[PDB]
Parts: structure tokens; sequence; C-alpha cells
């Protein structure tokens, strides 16, 4: 998703299911590839 | 980047709603029995027997 080859457009916003699955999203914080990061109700760091 | 600064202010203005209006608080704390009185209530003593 993050990576993806060609995006789809806004109006034909694209959607994957992620699930049954590890996520490490402290390598995205630190990643510092990203223009700007914000996350609703929980830290980005607590994800984990 | 990933550096935030803790600090931030009320929006106390007289159109918003009562969920961000300012209050009053005054949070009274006291001890009993655990020292010798300074405060009292509006009592009256009397004679001993």
């Amino acid at each position: 998703v993050f990576n993806a080859t060609r995006f789809a457009s806004v109006y034909a916003w694209n959607r994957k299911r992620i699930s049954n699955c590890v996520a490490d999203y402290s390598v995205l914080y630190n990643s510092a590839s990203f223009s700007t990061f914000k996350c609703y109700g929980v830290s980005p760091t607590k994800l984990n | 980047f990933n550096c935030y600064f803790p600090l931030q202010s009320y929006g106390f203005q007289p159109t918003n709603g009562v969920g961000y209006q300012p209050y009053r608080v005054v949070v009274l704390s006291f001890e009993l029995l655990h020292a010798p009185a300074t405060v009292c209530g509006p009592k009256k003593s009397t004679n001993l027997v």
C-alpha cells in the first residue's frame, strides 16, 4: 500500500484488507520518508 | 520530526459549548483526626461536667 507501483484515483480509492498477521509500525515511525504522520486516538508507536 | 510542544491553550470563548467553556474549579482537601485542630465550624461550645 505505502510502496505500491501505481496508485488509484481519489474517487477510485483502493482498499486492502489486512489481518491474521503481525504489523511492525515502529519501522514506519522511524522511516523518515514521510511528509506527515498523524494518528487519531492512539499514538503511532503504541500501535505495536 | 517526532518532537512536540506539550503545552497547549484552551478555547474559552463566549460562543463555544458548555463542553468547552471555563469552569472555575476549587478542590478542597483536608485531613481529619490526624493532628491538633486548627479549623472548625460555626458551633457553640459549653461548660464541662
